[PDB]
């Protein structure tokens, strides 16, 4: 059966400014089948209040989802997105870089 | 608006 | 310019867990406006855009009624396909359906679509003439022959050229403030040294709508496609999109590189330089 690996992007809604409110996003796309586990991490710990978009798909049938949470970036706090899917031998952790 | 009739595969 | 309406339906079987999952979403261009989720409490089609929230009970009851009928067809289809491919009950399988319409500048019918996929691959699709079918494999021929006999294409053509176009126009009118808008990208460039010898130049496009955009880098006016890192256009979460393109510039060559931005919101394409 067809299995397609998720592409992952972790980024903020606005440009990051220390001490100013924002949203942390993790966009997962291009995957198949639909079962996927996505967590947003703060200094390595799973963030509890995380919402996600409604499951949709592209012209090639692959799925995409946006996971998001409110956050206020600081100089010291580290953020990441951790993704698990059947195509992955272990969860993939992508660190947030304010310029990516 | 979604379609009114849906036919089976 | 042109506009589209699309509905996306996903059906996933859940062995030994009862009913299959069913999710439906509707879009006008790049803006989602409705959803249905079999796992949610409401068991109703719900608004996901402000301009459809006040459509009224006749509209919502009607969309709820029809989407539940879609759900029931997909629940049966999952069993039908499991049979056509001689598959076990132990495994999870996915059915996806997409249909919708495109209109031109004058908002009259341009194109219609109706297509299905089983486990991530094409199963059956209505051809451009809205009269014929493309069956991707042996199993799909059974469906093609059944649908040919029951004149299914004529029924789909009527919806695609009628209701679909009619309602796309209504939504464009009702949601004018945000669907007929063009938000030009806010652009900027960043410079980071990987090393003293080299530096990354990254060209950003933010807060644009619609999603369609072209971001390219040139070196002395020559296209740098093979050497550009271009990320997929991504949602900001507020109804706008973002994208960036980056190149590795040997230190001292910044002046040779130009970033080019094309979008419907820009009166003229932009040329950006690190200077």
């Amino acid at each position: 059966m067809i299995q397609r690996t998720p592409k992952i992007q972790v980024y903020s809604r606005h440009p990051a400014e220390n001490g100013k409110s924002n949203f942390l996003n993790c966009y997962v796309s291009g995957f198949h089948p639909s079962d996927i586990e996505v967590d947003l991490l703060k200094n390595g710990e799973r963030i509890e209040k995380v919402e996600h978009s409604d499951l949709s798909f592209s012209k090639d049938w692959s799925f995409y989802l946006l996971y998001y949470t409110e956050f206020t970036p600081t100089e010291k706090d580290e953020y990441a997105c951790r993704v698990n899917h059947v195509t992955l031998s272990q969860p993939k952790i992508v660190k947030w870089d304010r310029d990516m | 608006k979604v379609a009114e009739i849906v036919h089976f595969l | 310019g042109s506009h589209s309406m699309r509905y996306f339906f996903t059906s996933v079987s859940r062995p030994g867990r009862g009913e299959p999952r069913f999710i439906a979403v509707g879009y006008v261009d790049d803006t989602q406006f409705v959803r249905f989720d079999s796992d949610a409490a409401s068991q109703r089609m719900e608004p996901r855009a402000p301009w459809i929230e006040q459509e009224g009970p006749e509209y919502w009851d009607g969309e709820t009624r029809k989407v539940k009928a879609h759900s029931q067809t997909h629940r049966v289809d999952l069993g039908t396909l499991r049979g056509y491919y001689n598959q076990s009950e132990a495994g999870s399988h996915t059915v996806q359906r997409m249909y919708g319409c495109d209109v031109g500048s004058d908002w009259r019918f341009l194109r219609g679509y109706h297509q299905y996929a089983y486990d991530g691959k094409d199963y059956i699709a209505l051809k451009e003439d809205l009269r014929s079918w493309t069956a991707a494999d042996m199993a799909a021929q059974t469906t093609k022959h059944k649908w040919e006999a029951a004149h299914v294409a004529e029924q789909l053509r009527a919806y695609l050229e009628g209701t679909c176009v009619e309602w796309l126009r209504r939504y464009l009118e009702n949601g004018k403030e945000t669907l007929q808008r063009t938000d030009a990208p806010k652009t900027h460039m960043t410079h980071h040294a990987v090393s003293d010898h080299e530096a990354t130049l990254r060209c950003w496009a933010l807060s644009f709508y619609p999603a369609e955009i072209t971001l390219t880098w040139q070196r002395d006016g020559e296209d740098q496609t093979q050497d550009t890192e271009l990320v997929e256009t991504r949602p900001a979460g507020d109804g706008t999109f973002q994208k960036w393109a980056a190149v590795v510039v040997p230190s001292g060559q910044e002046q040779r590189y130009t970033c080019h931005v094309q979008h419907e919101g820009l009166p003229k394409p932009l040329t950006l330089r690190w200077e």
